């Protein structure tokens, strides 16, 4: 795994350089905007559990023969298994954004994942559904926007963070597709 | 101070006019209001003191201010502003007269604002009375002359103000 | 003001428009101590003033104060749909108004880089603030010291409180300059708790003049309804009979 | 002007009570002194010319440079005759409004007779405001010095010279 | 007022009302004609809501009238009573308005300050507009009780 | 700012009463001219610079305050007096939209005629612009609405002279 | 601000002169009664809260006042108006501890009554409260701390007035 | 008083008071100025206290308010709360005495013979000062609170 | 003064003054007497405070009575010493009020830029002072000459 401060290494390294100021106020404004990554992290966190009932339900509510007899979400096991894996992806998606990186997100999560859905008959269609709502999620939760939980912060602009989590969220996507 | 003639002569003699079309249109206008102007003046020279009388009745006559702590509460305020009231009506007769309200700019408005401020009368609460004086002046004069009142009325309260 | 009256400016749109002076000769100084504090009124609800509630700065006053224009980005995706118009707010908090075309066309560079996500609001507000046509409208003309209390309004919402606030940034201005007043303003720790680096300044305080000119209005201060409460006679009612 | 029982009844008419106790006490405790306050009158009518050439002395004593020449700044200091004849008449000034003072009780009539506008005349006059003061507590000292053992007529005369040398000043602090 | 919220709104950013800002104006003076019966519904059967939320309020919380208690007496019930009636009031004027402006600019802004001075818990002031909600929406019919109730539930979070 | 539905409703809540009959009438009122209302108000954004344009070709664009000498002289000051036009329209037409002239007295009229007393403004041939404002604009939106927006012009000229 | 010791040390250093017997007359005169001072300050400390409750359910709380029309009629009002019993509570006690009210004069009667007419916020009524407060005060602290804390609340309502 | 209790332990044993005796005395005429003060404060605050009091009281014994308590209905609570005043007149009057003799002599002696007489439970009377302890020292200083409680532990523990 | 600072930075907060502030005030009111009994020992010893300061600043900085130094010549030596005298009179006024609040306002805000336009070294004021609080330290015990430099150091400090 790597980080935002270990990829431009990772290309500071093939270059054979070392780290000058050019590529380095990139990092600077990074460091010095830590503190705003550590207030966008922990709103996820606290809503975690919601997000993932939210989400899952929502599936069904837009699908309801994934609990029809022999769907995918149908019996109580494969409810567990789902609402299992959605808060995997959650997890290492909040890993992502912690990082600055979605190396973590690659390789130990979704490095595998498709073919363990196609194999398993999990309809990614349904799927892929389910970690947009997280998204909406995310972003109403990142930028405060949540209709139903407001939190306590110091003002200004965490878009930045937002689109983070945003394109971490349907690279998720784009893998299991 | 200028009235409608006046101001009409004015706005001709400033630019070596001789009274043109539009002026005679605008000293028509005022030839043809002169004589309700003049009833509505005798009709308020008449009935000064039951105007004000009523207007203070309705606008501050029981409320906190004429109490103890209040601006008007001795007896030298009470007197003192009733006096300023006549004022007020007997200068928006002026102005209803001349069609015309530099005379309030001239005779009233200047430096009104500053004088309540340093002596510390309520603004709001004579803007009120100035309202309801307003309202029992257009009552006794009917709409025409209340409408041509009201208008020199509101002049006093927007300078107040 | 601790000054004259003469240093108190008009509270209108775009101003800049100080009334006392030599042609109008209405003229009052008096004796203010060194240490002395305005009464400052809240564009809001009295109990947000933040002298004894100092804690309610970042809180929104709702429906009865100025709106406020925030650069959110907050949709599924996180994008920024009113860049166009955060744009045109900070013209306006900067100067009142729009400014003419051609005084606009060496603001190009920093409005450019705006739309492109390139930089804060913050950023925006300090570029518009220290260029050559805000110097020239409201530096250049002024006394030191009115100019002080016109730029103290625009970038906070408020004027100053007294003469330690005053003789502070008259001082800047002593050694530093036009840029080391705009900057000591914008980094100071009342703007980053009011606005941050992501909202527009607003209007935040008034004086009594200003309210008393706002309100205290014909169409505004209501034509004595709250008394006149009209009631039922008693001798109406004892010869009324049934309704429907 | 007001004194302490025309203030203590208006502080009461401005709530539109009568008086209670309170306002009796603070009303007896004038009546009280009121006595020696007249001895100090007295004594201040008896011994007004004196008391001010001592207090003149004592001033020129250890601020000489007052009497010197201006200095090219045109300072109104008591240079000349002129100027020193206008200096004890403030003096004078000064002593009468004060006892005027003791004898109310209230310091009322000092700000608005003496102090409204002083400031402003010294300022335009350029007279100085620091040996002004000095000279007002050296004629309280003067006085003092009659009354000694009794406490109670020193405060009573220590009230109105620093009421003007608290007013006069400029704040530092 | 939904016209005065979009003018103040499209008066910061100094333009015009854009299409969508006229478009909603228009569906609001469109429905102004239900809005206005909703308002003679709740208005004329003020009574009967504000018995019936004090019932409910005094069975859920019999420690206010209880002997001590801040309502406890016939003044202090009478009391309780009329701040019931008067958010019955601030409802209905909100109704019409279309927007809580009403509502929060009379009665809302500084509650919990006003309520904290008086010593009165706003837990109580709480449950009893929610029993008010409970019997005012009652009387209606499916979708007008949902738009009605709409606003007791924005009262109800502002008094947490 | 309050429109008409805000007054109303607050003469009814400084009383403590609930909406009554004179209410409902006033608010009926309201709503039966809202259409008409946002008709006129499209018209009006849509012809802004026409109407601006035709009323100062026809009050002041060729007397002598444009020639060397004249307040409007520099194109700086044609300008800036063209964008004092705009506003005035502009405020109007929210006045006319809202049913209420609070917004005037708020954000236009409080401190105008101070500031361009103190500019060198001449008022008068403001309070001319803004009549043959009005001609163009009730002209272009038809009798009602010409009305309807001629009220808040008067209220502005009013609150301006 | 200037307390007892800084009004004596600048009444001492205004003339070039050294402390004397009688600055160390006042000076003696604030330190015996220092303790007491601290004492009043921590108990008005301790019961702020039910001080301003009591106060205003003595002076202005079933009053015309808080009915519908009446000043403090909504929420808001009645919250303002609270805040501003708890800003004259505290700054009494600021003075009362100083033993001087210059602090009052810089922070608290500077603009205010013209702040309160520009508002239209009763004179009358808010002495009353803060005379109402001065009982309940001097109640809690007993006779000569009340005495003290009166002198600065008879300060801001002279002041006020 | 301290003065008159020192006198007849003095007298009993037919001897002048020693100079420890008249040492006291001596202390206590120096600090009858705070004691009058401390008076005052609990002297002139006894509706919030006595208020206070009850109400604490009533929630922690709801019995005896309960339907048939003896503190049952309008009047009985009424009495109740006048024999709390009692009890902090007397409480007063012990602070401004410097010794208990004045709590003792009226309304400790033959309490229990009286409050059985009467049907009333004197643990609610305890309860009832001590929330009445609770609710005045919350107004005193903390050495003015120490030495004020000093005399509400005596009554209770008088009144077991 | 330590009251006046205590009560601007309560105010600003919009509360009253903590127990901590009171216990401070507290103490600084019980300590005054030996407080000014210091500024006695200090302020009638003047004399010789300023003649020994004198003396080892100008064998310390022999340039500044130097032919042509700031301090050359009759004049300019008395002018320094009165500048010394000025110092000596804010640091006893700082000892009174517990704070270097009278030293601070008066004679170190801006004191840079006036001996700057004057011409002076401001590090011969700093020695003069430093020479200064050790002669008066001298004349004082062991306690008392700890807090007496306390506001030469601070003085020193501002001035460097
Ligand atoms: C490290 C990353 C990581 C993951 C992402 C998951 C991926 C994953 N999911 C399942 C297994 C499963 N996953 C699902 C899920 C679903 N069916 C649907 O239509 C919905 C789209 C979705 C719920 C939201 C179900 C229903 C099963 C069980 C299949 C069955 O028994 O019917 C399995 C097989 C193991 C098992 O049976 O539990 C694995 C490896 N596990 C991991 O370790
Ligand atoms: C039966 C049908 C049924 C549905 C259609 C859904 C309803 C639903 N809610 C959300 C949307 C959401 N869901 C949440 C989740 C929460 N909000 C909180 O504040 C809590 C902390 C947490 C659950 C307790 C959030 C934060 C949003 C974003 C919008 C919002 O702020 O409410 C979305 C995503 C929108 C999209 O698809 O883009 C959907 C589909 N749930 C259902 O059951
Ligand atoms: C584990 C504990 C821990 C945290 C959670 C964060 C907590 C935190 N966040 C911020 C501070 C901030 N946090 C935000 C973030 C936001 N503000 C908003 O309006 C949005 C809701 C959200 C966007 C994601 C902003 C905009 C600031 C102030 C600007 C900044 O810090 O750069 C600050 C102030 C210090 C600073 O200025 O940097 C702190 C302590 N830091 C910690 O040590
Ligand atoms: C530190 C000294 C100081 C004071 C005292 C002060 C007062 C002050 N009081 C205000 C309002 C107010 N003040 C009151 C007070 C009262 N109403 C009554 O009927 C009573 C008589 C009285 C309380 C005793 C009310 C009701 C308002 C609100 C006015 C409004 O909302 O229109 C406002 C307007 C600010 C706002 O609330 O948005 C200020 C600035 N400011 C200061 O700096
Ligand atoms: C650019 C034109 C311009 C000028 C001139 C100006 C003057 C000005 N002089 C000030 C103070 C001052 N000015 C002086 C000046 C003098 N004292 C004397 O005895 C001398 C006669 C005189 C010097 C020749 C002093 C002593 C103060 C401080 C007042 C105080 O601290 O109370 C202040 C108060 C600000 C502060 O220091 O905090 C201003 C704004 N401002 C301007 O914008
Ligand atoms: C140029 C016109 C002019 C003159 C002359 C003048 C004199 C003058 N002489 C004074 C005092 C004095 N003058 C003198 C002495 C004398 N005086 C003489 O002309 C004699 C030579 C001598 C007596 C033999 C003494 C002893 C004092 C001290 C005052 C006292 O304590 O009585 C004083 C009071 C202040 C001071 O002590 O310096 C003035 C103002 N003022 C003027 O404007
Ligand atoms: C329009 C917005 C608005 C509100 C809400 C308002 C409330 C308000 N509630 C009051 C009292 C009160 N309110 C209550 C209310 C309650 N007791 C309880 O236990 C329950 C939880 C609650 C009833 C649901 C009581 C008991 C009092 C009297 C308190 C006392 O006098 O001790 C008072 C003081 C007396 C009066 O009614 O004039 C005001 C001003 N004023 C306003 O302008
Ligand atoms: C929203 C309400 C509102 C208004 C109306 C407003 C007016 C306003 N008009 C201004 C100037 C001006 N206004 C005019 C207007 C006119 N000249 C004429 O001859 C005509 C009679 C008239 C146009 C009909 C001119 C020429 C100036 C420029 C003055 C100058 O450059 O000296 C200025 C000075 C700002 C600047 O341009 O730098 C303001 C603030 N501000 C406001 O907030």
């Amino acid at each position: 795994m790597l980080d935002a401060f270990s990829r431009v290494v990772v290309n500071s390294d093939a270059k054979a350089a070392y780290v000058g100021g050019s590529d380095l106020q990139a990092l600077k404004s990074f460091i010095a905007d830590g503190n705003k990554r550590l207030d966008a992290v922990n709103s996820i966190v606290s809503n975690a559990s919601c997000m993932v009932s939210d989400a899952v339900s929502g599936m069904i509510c837009e699908n309801p023969g994934l609990i029809s007899p022999g769907g995918n979400c149908y019996t109580n096991r494969r409810m567990a298994a789902c609402l299992r894996d959605g808060e995997i992806i959650l997890r290492y998606v909040s890993y992502a954004l912690l990082a600055g990186d979605a190396s973590v997100l690659e390789d130990r999560c979704l490095n595998g994942l498709k073919e363990t859905y196609i194999a398993l008959g999990v309809p990614t269609n349904s799927s892929i559904r389910a970690v947009s709502i997280m998204k909406a999620q995310a972003v109403a939760f990142i930028t405060n926007t949540a209709t139903e939980r407001k939190m306590s912060f110091a003002a200004g602009d965490c878009t930045s963070l937002a689109s983070e989590v945003a394109s971490y969220f349907d690279r998720v996507g784009a893998a299991i597709s | 101070m200028q009235d409608a003639i006046t101001s009409v002569i004015n706005a001709a003699d400033v630019q070596g006019k001789y009274l043109d079309a539009n002026s005679v249109e605008k000293l028509r206008g005022y030839f043809q209001t002169g004589e309700l102007r003049v009833r509505a003046a005798a009709t308020i020279a008449a009935n000064a003191a039951t105007i004000i009388k009523e207007a203070v009745a309705k606008s501050l006559l029981y409320s906190d201010i004429t109490r103890p702590g209040g601006n008007m509460y001795t007896t030298r305020r009470y007197a003192a502003c009733i006096r300023d009231l006549d004022y007020y009506l007997r200068y928006a007769t002026y102005g209803m007269l001349a069609g015309d309200p530099s005379i309030l700019d001239e005779r009233v408005l200047n430096g009104l604002k500053e004088t309540y401020n340093s002596l510390g009368v309520p603004i709001g609460a004579t803007i009120q009375a100035i309202q309801a004086m307003k309202e029992v002046t257009g009552s006794l004069v009917g709409s025409d002359a209340g409408k041509e009142m009201g208008l020199y009325f509101d002049y006093i309260c927007s300078g107040l103000s | 003001h601790p000054y004259g009256r003469g240093n108190d400016p008009l509270l209108i749109q775009f101003g800049a428009i100080f009334p006392i002076g030599t042609k109008n000769l209405k003229q009052n100084p008096a004796p203010f101590g060194k240490d002395t504090r305005r009464l400052l009124i809240r564009r809001g609800p009295g109990i947000y003033n933040q002298v004894g509630n100092p804690s309610t700065r970042s809180v929104s006053v709702g429906s009865l104060g100025p709106k406020v224009f925030k650069s959110e980005g907050i949709n599924s995706n996180a994008q920024r749909t009113n860049n166009e118009s955060i744009l045109q707010a900070s013209y306006l908090a900067v100067f009142g108004r729009m400014i003419y075309q051609n005084e606009r066309i060496g603001l190009k560079g920093i409005d450019n880089k705006f739309l492109d996500n390139n930089l804060s609001v913050k950023e925006l507000i300090r570029s518009l603030a220290i260029s050559d046509t805000f110097r020239s409208l409201y530096w250049t003309p002024l006394y030191v010291c009115k100019s002080i209390e016109w730029i103290h309004y625009r970038l906070l919402g408020r004027p100053t409180y007294g003469r330690q606030e005053i003789n502070q940034y008259f001082n800047v201005a002593y050694k530093k300059g036009f840029v080391g007043v705009i900057n000591s303003i914008i980094d100071s720790v009342e703007y980053n708790e009011c606005f941050g680096d992501n909202i527009v300044p607003y209007e935040r305080y008034l004086t009594a003049n200003s309210v008393s000119q706002r309100q205290l209005k014909l169409g505004n201060i209501i034509k004595s309804a709250n008394l006149k409460p009209q009631n039922i006679e008693k001798f109406v009612q004892l010869g009324q009979s049934q309704t429907n | 002007m007001q004194d302490i029982i025309t203030s203590v009844i208006n502080q009461y008419d401005l709530s539109g009570r009568y008086l209670d106790i309170k306002g009796i006490n603070q009303i007896n405790n004038y009546f009280d002194t009121g006595l020696k306050r007249l001895m100090i009158a007295k004594l201040i009518n008896k011994e007004a010319t004196n008391l001010i050439k001592e207090a003149s002395e004592l001033l020129f004593i250890e601020q000489p440079e007052l009497l010197r020449p201006c200095g090219n700044a045109f300072i109104g200091n008591a240079y000349t005759t002129r100027r020193y004849a206008a200096c004890i008449r403030d003096i004078e000034y000064y002593l009468r409004y004060s006892a005027y003072s003791i004898i109310a009780g209230n310091n009322s009539i000092l700000d608005e007779r003496v102090l409204d506008g002083l400031k402003e005349t010294y300022n335009s006059l350029l007279v100085p405001i620091g040996p002004t003061i000095r000279v007002i507590q050296l004629l309280k000292e003067i006085i003092q010095k009659k009354f000694s053992t009794e406490n109670i007529e020193n405060a009573i005369i220590a009230e109105p010279f620093d009421y003007l040398a608290i007013n006069l000043s400029d704040k530092n602090l | 007022s939904i016209v005065t919220k979009s003018i103040v709104n499209a008066d910061a950013e100094a333009r015009y009302l854009s299409p969508g800002e006229l478009d909603r104006i228009k569906s609001f003076v469109l429905s102004g004609q239900r809005r206005l019966r909703i308002a003679q519904t709740l208005t004329e059967n003020r009574e009967r809501i504000v018995k019936q939320g004090g019932q409910q309020l005094f069975q859920r919380r019999p420690d206010v009238v209880s002997p001590g208690g801040n309502a406890y007496g016939e003044e202090m019930t009478a009391t309780c009573l009329r701040d019931l009636d008067y958010y019955l009031r601030l409802v209905t004027y909100g109704i019409i308005a279309g927007d809580v402006t009403p509502i929060e600019e009379i009665g809302l802004v500084g509650v919990k300050e006003m309520y904290s001075a008086l010593g009165t818990p706003i837990s109580g002031v709480a449950e009893g507009i929610r029993c008010m909600k409970d019997v005012a929406c009652s009387l209606l019919s499916g979708e007008d009780a949902a738009e009605v109730g709409f606003y007791f539930d924005y009262t109800l979070a502002a008094m947490q």
